[PDB]
């Protein structure tokens, strides 16, 4: 398998950014792509094997390093904003073979740091009058405020994680698209028959993971340290 | 026009 | 009247002082043109052949990608079989490789080929059928046993009918000139004395291409094969070539022998003589 | 080496067919590609084929090379919407693989029962603060974005209860606002002349 | 797997007039492994100055490769080629005779 590292990453412009690439395939060649709307995937840089590092089709602001057969990594020597992207790390047992892919990291590159916020959460009940008419129940759940669009909501009932009766927006609204760095919202429904939630004992969370500032970050402000973490809402 | 080889990979005696 | 388009590929480890060398040779009609070194300082695919400089820049581009993949798969399988054959660490090994195309006069495939050997012994090769393996030992068993598993044979057959057989044409048209030139044999006969009156006539052939030639020497009209002294044909470096029969002969008795020469490039064979 | 797939987005219906356009250029004899990249998730190789002219199938697609026409068209018999995903053509006879944009797929449900409302929802805590929740709409209807700056509202998007087994659409909208009604909200999207407004 | 031992020819490429330019060379042969040194001798010291053409192989699977330099025949001097390899215990050396 190829795993990547991390993945997800906030960092300010003028900074050093490494993503690695580990591979369990014991395959020769690798790749680093980008991808962005419109343009798809992009080559960076690849690497035959173990030692060299080839230019690919985009590689200006990027390096790559090639220590193994195991490790790539490419290095945002000094970070701009327009390397804010999706990065996507591939394998090739030999040359013009399938190519296996890595989850994919994600990366927002902003000039300040005080612009990152958590989510903000709070989930809404059914509709007595839904309820009603459909003998169905569905509650939102809401994240507002949130910089960069780094997150991943899921909804907790009774403890457990669901998948059914679920949705969520496939991708976070600009909360004010004037300005150039607009803090994000994204919804998401949990629906459910009208008998399961008008039963207390039943309990309803939806809980969105941000992914922000590390340990060795450095935070000068009063405003507490937006670091990844859980925000959560619930309802009975 | 050179081919490109597969690995071998192999294993044995 | 047939011809072929093979590619040799060598690969030796040189241990213990790191990175195996890396070989790839083409050949089309048996006469190199293009050539691939992992030893020089930009490795890089070259001509060698002045018809081929004909190629564009993205023709060289392409070649050395391929090449410098094939290079790093080599490197693994030279270190993979030492342990396949209980092989200790310190030494230098090989891997061969021959592939491509001979094709008929009616410009179709006539024999296809791939070949691998390793330390100079065969490995494993392809079958007539272009379909099957054959495994000269345990160790290519595995080898056969995932390249059948992997659907191998398709795709090799693809580039051994297709794209090979096609590129040897473009490689034809490109070189009709050079190729089928052709430089006859300059003969001529020198004469040594030996101790016991006796003497060798040696009857030299030079500056031929191409590289097949016969000369034969003969008394009473008959060849005489058990008594000539023959050196395999070889380079001047030109390139054409140079080769020499010589024989013993009594002193006096020289008038009674007669070279003869037989080379594509001359329409009636050559027939020679001392002094 | 290159592809030409003319589609940029690609919507239908499940249980309809499925085609998408596949050309390839190149000069030698590549091996040719599909990649499936699911949303959230990293590209993967669909189906390959090596030779002229074979088809390859996996998850019910299948495709044929097609030398005559330098043709890979991905074809489905009939369109799950598990399949919803952006589809990559490519070739490689010994290039490095570079991407297009590929063909992003929306496959829509036939959705069985319409019965297109607009509930008003109310925070679990803050009990004053609301949402408003266009639901249960047809496939075809569209929801447009909000037309005033200072309201927010969602894409369309499908939710299936599993065990009973119903799929349903939806979209929510919402304001930090003094006028914000849900008669309001939706009004620049063409709703169903139907559609159930409540009175609270 | 075993080994195969180099055959050798040292010539002139041009019918040697005394203080005329030439090359000369040697000429190896059907040799197992590839690694093999060649050195070429003028008056029994080595030369510095020796061109390779690049080494290949055959069916065989033998490889063959094809040393040369240029030189200046006389009526005085001596050359010769001096071949290590592998197969041979020790180091074979051939004597350049223009008759030949």
């Amino acid at each position: 398998a190829v795993t990547q590292s991390p993945r997800n990453k906030v960092a300010v412009t003028g900074g050093k950014v490494t993503l690695s690439c580990n591979q369990t395939n014991n395959h020769n060649n690798m790749y680093w792509y980008r991808q962005d709307t419109g343009h798809g995937l992009r080559l960076i840089h690849y690497s035959y094997g173990a030692g060299s590092t080839e230019k690919g089709d985009i590689p200006d602001g990027y390096k790559a390093s090639r220590p193994s057969q195991e490790n790539f990594s490419l290095i945002l020597e000094l970070a701009t904003p327009s390397q804010t992207s999706v990065y996507f790390c591939a394998s090739g047992d030999f040359w013009g073979d399938t190519l296996y892919f890595g989850a994919g990291t994600r990366l927002s590159v902003l000039e300040d740091l005080k612009n990152v916020f958590p989510p903000e959460v709070a989930v809404f009940e059914p509709s007595e009058a839904e309820i009603s008419h459909t003998q169905k129940a569905t509650l939102v759940c809401l994240a507002t405020g949130f910089y960069p669009d780094h997150v991943e909501l899921s909804w907790w009932v009774n403890g457990k994680e669901v998948h059914s009766g679920v949705c969520t927006d496939p991708q976070p609204l600009k909360e004010q698209p004037a300005l150039n760095d607009s803090r994000y919202a994204l919804s998401s429904r949990l629906r459910v028959s009208a008998t399961f939630w008008q039963n207390p004992r039943n309990h309803f969370r939806c809980q969105v993971q941000f992914y922000g500032l590390s340990e060795n970050d450095e935070w000068t402000q009063d405003r507490a340290k937006p670091v990844t973490q859980i925000v959560s809402a619930e309802a009975w | 026009w050179i081919y490109v080889y597969r690995p071998m990979g192999c294993g044995g005696s | 009247g047939p011809h072929s388009l093979r590619y040799f590929v060598t690969a030796v480890s040189r241990p213990g002082l790191g990175e195996p060398r890396y070989m790839e040779v083409g050949y089309v009609d048996d006469t190199e043109f293009v050539r691939f070194d992992s030893d020089a300082e930009n490795p890089r695919y070259e001509p060698r052949a002045r018809w081929m400089e004909q190629e564009g820049p993205e023709y060289w581009e392409r070649e050395t990608q391929k090449a410098k993949g094939n290079e790093q798969s080599f490197r693994v399988d030279l270190r993979t079989l030492l342990g396949c054959y209980n092989q200790s660490k310190g030494g230098s090994h090989t891997i061969q490789v021959i592939s491509g195309c001979e094709v008929g006069s009616d410009g179709r495939l006539l024999r296809g080929y791939q070949q691998y050997a390793y330390d100079g012994s065969d490995y494993i090769a392809l079958n007539e059928d272009l379909k099957t393996w054959t495994a000269a030992d345990m160790a290519a068993l595995i080898t056969k046993h995932k390249w059948e598993q992997a659907g191998e044979a398709e795709r090799l057959r693809a580039y051994l009918e297709g794209t090979c057989v096609e590129w040897l044409r473009r490689y034809l048209k490109n070189g009709n000139a050079t190729l089928l030139r052709t430089d006859s044999p300059k003969a001529h006969v020198t004469h040594h004395s030996r101790p016991e009156d006796k003497v060798t006539l040696r009857c030299w052939a030079l500056g031929f291409y191409p590289a097949d030639i016969t000369l034969t020497w003969q008394l009473n009209g008959e060849e005489l094969i058990q008594d000539m002294e023959l050196v395999e044909t070889r380079p001047a470096g030109d390139g054409t070539f140079q080769k020499w029969a010589s024989v013993v002969v009594p002193l006096g008795k020289e008038q009674y022998y007669t070279c003869h020469v037989y080379h594509q490039g001359l329409p009636e064979p050559l027939t020679l003589r001392w002094e | 080496d290159s592809v030409t797939q003319m589609q940029g987005q690609v919507t239908l219906s499940e249980n309809d067919f499925l085609f998408i356009n596949c050309t390839y250029s190149t000069t030698g004899y590549p091996t040719l590609f599909w990649y499936v990249q699911y949303s959230g998730e990293g590209p993967q190789l669909l189906l390959q084929v090596t030779t002229a002219n074979n088809k390859g199938s996996s998850r019910g697609f299948e495709a044929t090379y097609d030398k005559g026409t330098t043709s890979f068209h991905l074809q489905k018999t009939s369109v799950q919407e598990i399949d919803s995903a952006v589809y990559y053509c490519a070739a490689n006879s010994g290039t490095y693989q570079r991407f297009g944009t590929g063909t992003k797929l929306q496959v829509v449900p036939n959705i069985q029962n319409p019965d297109p409302a607009v509930y008003q929802l109310r925070d679990s805590k803050s009990s004053d603060k609301s949402v408003c929740l266009f639901t249960d709409f047809d496939s075809q209807t569209n929801v447009s974005q909000s037309k005033d700056s200072d309201v927010y509202i969602t894409d369309k998007c499908v939710l299936d209860m599993r065990s009973m087994d119903f799929k349903s659409n939806s979209a929510v909208a919402w304001s930090n606002k003094s006028d914000f009604a849900c008669a309001n909200a939706f009004n620049n999207s063409i709703i169903p002349e139907d559609t159930f407004f409540p009175s609270p | 797997g075993i080994q195969k031992t180099p055959q050798i020819q040292v010539y002139s490429r041009h019918p040697p007039e005394n203080g005329k330019p030439n090359i000369l060379n040697c000429y190896v042969t059907q040799f197992h492994p590839p690694h093999i040194e060649i050195q070429m001798l003028k008056n029994g010291k080595k030369i510095p100055k020796v061109e390779m053409s690049d080494m290949s192989f055959s069916k065989d699977w033998s490889f063959y490769i094809l040393a040369h330099t240029e030189f200046t025949p006389t009526e005085t001097d001596t050359y010769a080629c001096r071949v290590k390899h592998d197969s041979m215990a020790e180091p074979k050396t051939v004597y350049w005779d223009r008759d030949m």
